[PDB]
């Protein structure tokens, strides 16, 4: 089936070029009638369409954001690529990879979307989180992810085996580091007979730590 | 009357103008809407295909419009039954231009065919407008006895019967067909009307055109026209 | 740029109900407008394309209409899963989006579930001490949480966030933390997580005997 | 005379038929012409541009049809066109060169016609009396030379009737045909065909065309009003 | 101005590939609305359109002659190229390079043409002509004898003397060609004014002058 | 493949006159037919495109017409320069041409100009001996040339060609040659180039005294 998945650096320094890449599987870049696009969502969840490239390799750009973008593609690998030059703190947003279709030529609607990649624009260094367990009708446990930069981290309980009754909380900023936590809830019988491990991932410092919960 | 005719011309010229301003005001914004769609679509196609050049594509379009106008399609148009109908459009001076003469031969023949045909029709319509004249005169004539008896003076009956000459003819020749076509060709009532009137005034844009239903129309035209010949002349006096 | 404003900004509605959102365009867009639903921590989904056409694999309770400047998206029978922010976007270049329209789903009030946690040994190692308090699965959104050291209110190194209305059960959750030095942790004894909600009359309290 | 009119109808019906057989015989061979052009042009464009795909281009066409149907042209409702359009209505020529899309416009078009036509019909009847008495007093001067050259005053009414036409004809048919043939770069045949189609108020709109033309119409129509009636008698 | 000029080998051996090239000056291959084509004229002067390439690089072929032809181009040099594989004596003809224009999209008409290049398909070797003068207002000539393949070209004082020259069709004697030319000048002018026939046979790289002497 | 039959095959006409050629197509061509004039030792020129449109820089005396299958090209006022073979070609793929239509221009009969030549010294060197005879600028085309050795007709190693009707003066020319061995040349004495044409009553003869 058709899948899109974004790629590249989570952090960019001001007055540099941001560069990302999107990997299409189950479909061809160069197939007639479908174009390809990059869209970003600011903090505050406001969407700006940036640019857009054809199956044939023709380009269209948001004039607001022209003269800094270049979108390119590589038909052989089956990918395409965004650049944006002279980046500032403004351009911090969650960049999205998507396919385009028409309802009559020109009328652009984005039908299939990507995972989403968070790009941050700051001078300060990436910091790995410290991860710490949380143990005290049915039991609750958690993991504290403390002191990480930049956004985000991602938490999973038994690598997506344990889904229901998890609450991963928004990040909170304490003076230039982030922190959040997650909150798995399970039947109080289940634990501690069944192993429960929060698999944490911070990609911008290449940190990927498990923690089991012990009384 | 040479002062009065210059006074008419000025009225006509102000009428044409006052018209064109109304037509423009009604149409231009929707045309403009339509043209924004196209203009945008064209540009995207060029941007989307870099191997295509504007001066190449611009030609291609010119073909399509010409071909679509010629009647190509992304059921023969010059069978006998359509040809008759076409031949009909000429003498009646309605001239839909629904189909078009490609050959020169045909254009040339079209000339002579018109010059003869029209007056031949003009005679027949004048004849039908006398017999349809004496038809409607003898039609109301039996029921005129009941009108005069129910407390109506002899000056007033001439306006009531004049209205009913129309409202009955109208009913047959306008109101009825509008349903017919609206039903048949699945147009709106508005469209049916618009078509009906455009047809009968012998304007025949050809924006709109159409087993018992096939021949019935040819007849309907002839009698409707006779009816409307009179409706126009009455307005000529009214003016 | 062609400007899309969208009303209303916020609203909450009960499941089973019908709901209708507006997108209003600055120029005449002549039926080139599309509608998306974004859930939290997710990319948008395509609901409606070409103003009125329903995207495949999306239930018929969604339906859109409009032409020109003024469009509207209607949901019949809200399920609980219909929570999210909604956007409209226009077809002409540059392609612009709506500002967003948040749709909360109302439900019967639900009672929170407070559980309190100490600082890990490992953390304590580092010379810091942070305590965590999860208040999960309640309604309405509105709630207050307070920390208490030795029965005395504390608001220094308290930080909390709160999840968006869950898709399944349309409840909220909170996580308040209390960040201290190892030294200032050890100095005091008893740590208390005090929660004020509409559901219970008195405050729901869990406590930590450090000793 | 109700027997004679049924005899005419039957003549008309045989005439229409005898026509349609001529038109068919001339045209039917070039029915599929238009579609062959398109189909061929489409394919060349694909062959000529390998970066273009069939199912991409196929969409674009669907737009064109929709846009042309909507009434765009790769301004049609400016003032200057609108006037001309307004003109086509009252004159009952109705090229359908441009078409009313909106309902509003259709509706107004109705009332505008009903008033406008007879208003024009009056003016043309007035011009056809004065242009009638104009050409009568014009060729009235040359009637004096006809009488002197072994011609009775009963025969001069046929010679001047010919010259009413041959002069009017020269001005109102022969002259314009060159004009348009030149101007709009048509053939002489086409010019003629257009000229006559226009003046008989048929107005296919297969052919259409600066202010001098608007004038020419009015006087030409007056001229041709008489040319038709003369044929009615002649028959 | 726009000019097209063909190029390549005058002779090709059977069951080989013919390859030619055309050089455009005063105009761009890759300019929108004009395509480019190769057309050949047989002995007997009957024309067959072979193939056809766009400004954009799209190709159309005479299906009669498909599966042997490939047309290519080089935008940088501003040229384009014909190949034709498994050549036979049938394919002997004068190949022409031309630009294409439309009378509505598709309707192909060739507006500007090339010089023309004569290609022969034969087993026999190229042979240089022997050139010999002819001396008896006066007439003189050059006899070009025993050359293969076609053509040669003759000029009198390198195109200074044009009027009153008659270059005659080739004649075949048992596997060689021969022709002659026939300059005529005022009988006063000669022999005071030098008269020299510049002969050219390209397929053997022979280019010989001959003056006329009593 | 659409077949174009072009009639007439040949014709000749006097200058000032008007001329008309036919091209007939095997299918309906919808006015996509073009006309070319080729002169000798030249590539074709475009006269008429799109059946009737006159190519720029070609005089108005040329004009074409037709539609569908049957077309016709007309030249109003023949100049001498109008000589050549004419072709029609159709627009649809594969694009095919006409078979050709040769147009001779008639004129007042003109008298040939015979000049005879010996074998060159250089040639004689090689051991061969070929004699040349130019019969230039005559009309009509029809003509006969004979060789004579010692007053006796010779047709062994005689070869001739003839030019196409000149553009300027609509005349023809001929070149007959006589190929011999040096030995067979030396054996005989007097060599004679005998020309039969409409213009002169007796045969136009030049002779070569070898001795
Ligand atoms: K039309
Ligand atoms: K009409
Ligand atoms: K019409
Ligand atoms: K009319
Ligand atoms: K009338
Ligand atoms: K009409």
């Amino acid at each position: 089936q058709l899948q899109l998945q974004e790629s590249g650096p989570g952090l960019v320094k001001p007055s540099q070029s941001l560069s990302l890449a999107c990997s299409v599987t189950g479909f061809s870049l160069s197939t007639g009638g479908y174009q390809w696009t990059w869209i970003r969502q600011f903090p505050g969840k406001k969407l700006e369409w940036m640019g857009y490239i054809s199956y044939a390799g023709g380009i269209t750009y948001n004039p607001s954001l022209k003269s800094r973008i270049s979108i390119t593609r590589d038909t052989s690998k089956n990918q395409f690529f965004l650049q944006l030059n002279t980046v500032t703190t403004e351009d911090t947003a969650t960049h999205y990879c998507a396919r385009v279709q028409y309802s009559g030529y020109g009328n652009a609607y984005f039908d299939v979307w990507g995972q989403g990649i968070q790009v941050t624009v700051s001078s300060a260094t990436t910091t790995a989180p410290s991860v710490y367990p949380l143990a005290p009708n049915t039991v609750t446990l958690g993991c504290l992810v403390k002191g990480y930069f930049p956004e985000p981290v991602t938490v999973s309980w038994n690598s997506g085996a344990l889904t229901s009754g998890v609450h991963t909380f928004p990040s909170v900023l304490h003076s230039g580091l982030y922190s959040l936590s997650s909150s798995v809830t399970v039947p109080s019988s289940t634990w501690p007979s069944q192993t429960v491990t929060c698999n944490v991932a911070h990609p911008a410092s290449s940190t990927k730590v498990d923690k089991k919960i012990v009384p | 009357r040479s002062t009065t005719l210059l006074a008419l011309l000025a009225l006509v010229l102000l009428y044409l103008v006052s018209g064109a301003l109304v037509f423009q005001a009604l149409e231009q914004p929707h045309e403009q809407q339509a043209q924004k769609k196209m203009d945008h679509g064209r540009d995207q196609f060029l941007r989307d295909h870099p191997c295509v050049s504007q001066k190449s594509l611009e030609d291609f379009i010119k073909l399509l419009v010409e071909a679509l106008g010629g009647g190509a399609n992304p059921s023969s148009a010059w069978n006998l039954g359509s040809a008759f109908f076409f031949s009909g459009t000429i003498i009646t001076t309605i001239g839909y231009g629904n189909i078009v003469l490609h050959t020169d031969a045909g254009r040339l023949f079209c000339i002579f065919y018109a010059l003869v045909g029209i007056p031949l029709f003009g005679m027949l319509l004048a004849g039908v407008g006398d017999r349809l004249g004496s038809s409607l005169r003898r039609g109301i004539g039996h029921i005129e006895a009941i009108f005069l008896k129910w407390h109506v003076p002899p000056g007033l009956v001439r306006s009531l019967s004049a209205v009913l000459f129309l409202l009955i003819g109208c009913l047959l020749f306008v109101l009825t067909p509008t349903f017919v076509f609206s039903y048949m060709e699945s147009w709106s009532k508005l469209e049916a009307i618009y078509f009906v009137i455009v047809t009968l005034t012998t304007v025949g844009f050809g924006d709109y055109v159409p087993p018992a239903y096939q021949p019935l129309v040819w007849f309907w035209i002839l009698f409707g026209l006779a009816y409307f010949a009179s409706v126009l002349t009455t307005i000529g006096n009214w003016l | 740029d062609i400007q899309l404003t969208q009303l209303p900004s916020f609203l909450s509605v009960s499941p089973g109900d019908k709901v209708t959102i507006t997108c209003k365009a600055s120029q005449n867009i002549n039926q080139y407008l599309h509608w998306y639903q974004q859930k939290p921590e997710e990319a948008p989904k395509l609901l409606i394309y070409g103003a009125s056409n329903l995207q495949t694999g999306i239930p018929s309770r969604f339906s859109g209409s409009g032409y020109g400047t003024d469009f509207s998206l209607t949901i019949n029978s809200l399920d609980s899963e219909d929570v999210g922010t909604y956007f409209c976007q226009q077809g002409y270049t540059p392609r612009t989006f709506g500002p967003g329209t948040k749709l909360e789903i109302k439900r019967a009030d639900a009672k929170p579930t407070v559980s309190i946690f100490p600082p890990s040994s490992e953390q304590l190692g580092t010379g810091s001490a942070t305590l965590v308090c999860f208040v999960n699965n309640f309604y309405p959104k509105d709630i207050n949480v307070k920390w208490k050291v030795d029965g005395s209110e504390k608001r220094d190194g308290v930080l909390q966030s709160v999840t968006d209305q869950d898709s399944k059960d349309s409840t909220y959750s909170l996580s308040s933390t209390l960040s201290l030095t190892k030294a200032d942790y050890e100095r005091h004894n008893l740590y208390t997580c005090e929660v004020t909600h509409k559901t219970s009359t008195a405050a729901i309290v869990k406590t930590l005997n450090r000793n």
